[PDB]
DNA sequence: AGAGGATGTGGCTTC
DNA sequence: GAAGCCACATCCTCT
């Protein structure tokens, strides 16, 4: 059960996913121990690199991110504004293909983000377990 | 008995008083210089008798079974803490890297000489 | 031996005890089963937090996939839970494209943990 | 002599 | 009062 039948559905409702449906907040959650400063270099250059630690704040729900489709350009992108780096990430979060996307401070090393079904990656991946 | 160093490290009587305050306040004590004193160099000490040492902490303590090398276990606690260092190479003798002089409000120099230290 | 359905259709886990002691070595250690086909070597990584720590800290978060079994060497939970409250455990097994899957008050970590009336 | 892991214990505080 | 957080007190293994 690589996942769920109502893939559709179990987003729609399920308090889970619905409580992180909505600009929440986010942060980096990576070498919390460490000076800000390696925090700060860490935390970018691993995007760089398209991967990152982020959990929402609010629900402390942790999330290991990997920005690539299911070196990047699109998914990890530092332009949308003058010091926040907009990310983007796919996954099979307990069985329901999603897209994890917001947008990080490269200095506070934190923001905002959220989920949203993957259609796409649903109706692919309804098909492989048919 | 010069300043009162138990006082200006924060102990106020509620708990127990911390092994590196007691130290502190055996160091601050003309009287105890036979078993624990300054080297003469910033903040380092010296247990000349940890035995000794001990002895008063684990009367202070009640726990009279305690002994250096489990007095010296709480010390080693403190290298994290960053309150107590030890003086590599040199025998019993560790050194407070905390604000003492901002606790104290007198500085190594002026202790030493208060404590007339040799 | 005794698994568990996690958040996920498509991974189980060992039990955990439902309140622990800080940076205290498990009592079972923990392992996350695979129940669809996942390569070997496959790395396993996991994380925690609640609505009072954003991100526990852990010790040895990470394991390998083998035959659809991966077994954490030694996890640990650094970070605390908070009192009554518990842990969001967020398993993650790095697949293309990733696959996480969640766990609901796992384990609550406390100073302490489990003592005995006082 | 000294570093540091593992775990139990009594003081005080907060829920 | 239970349940938390602290600072050790005890014991031990290794170098």
């Amino acid at each position: 059960p690589r996942v769920v039948p109502d893939q559709r559905s179990k987003f729609e409702n399920e308090e889970f996913f619905r409580k992180l449906s909505r600009e929440c907040e986010i942060k980096y959650t990576g070498f919390r121990d460490r000076p800000h400063e390696e925090r700060q270099t860490r935390f970018q250059n691993a995007c760089r690199d398209g991967r990152s630690e982020i959990a929402f704040v609010a629900t402390g729900t942790n999330l290991s991110l990997q920005f690539f489709p299911a070196p990047s350009r699109e998914y990890v992108d530092l332009e949308r504004e003058a010091g926040k780096v907009y990310l983007k990430a796919p996954m099979i979060l307990n069985g329901v293909c999603v897209i994890w996307k917001g947008w990080i401070d490269l200095h506070r090393l934190d923001g905002m983000g959220c989920l949203e079904f993957d259609e796409e990656r649903a109706q692919q991946e309804d098909a492989l377990a048919q | 008995p010069v300043i009162p160093a138990a006082a200006l490290a924060g102990y106020t009587g509620s708990g127990p008083i911390q092994l590196w305050q007691f130290l502190l306040e055996l160091l601050t004590d003309k009287s105890c210089q036979s078993f624990i004193s300054w080297t003469g160099d910033g903040w380092e000490f010296k247990l000349s008798d940890p035995d000794e040492v001990a002895r008063r902490w684990g009367k202070r303590k009640n726990k009279p079974k305690m002994n250096y090398e489990k007095l010296s276990r709480g010390l080693r606690y403190y290298y994290d803490k960053n309150i107590i260092h030890k003086t590599a190479g040199k025998r019993y003798v560790y050194r407070f890297v905390c604000d003492l002089q901002s606790l104290l409000g007198y500085t190594p120099e002026e202790l030493h000489a208060m404590l007339d230290v040799k | 031996g005794e698994l568990v359905r996690t958040d996920s259709p498509n991974f189980l886990c060992s039990v955990l005890p439902t309140h622990w002691r800080c940076n205290k070595t498990l009592p079972i250690a923990f392992k996350v089963v695979a129940k669809g086909d996942v390569p070997d070597g496959t790395l396993v990584t996991v994380m925690a937090g609640n609505d009072e720590n954003y991100s526990a800290e852990l010790r040895n978060a990470t394991a390998a996939m083998k035959n659809q079994v991966a077994r954490f060497n030694d996890l640990r939970f650094v970070g605390r839970s908070g009192r009554g409250k518990s842990f969001t455990l967020t398993i993650t097994v790095f697949t293309n494209p990733p696959q996480v899957a969640t766990y609901h008050r796992a384990i609550a970590i406390t100073v302490d943990g489990p003592r005995e009336p006082r």
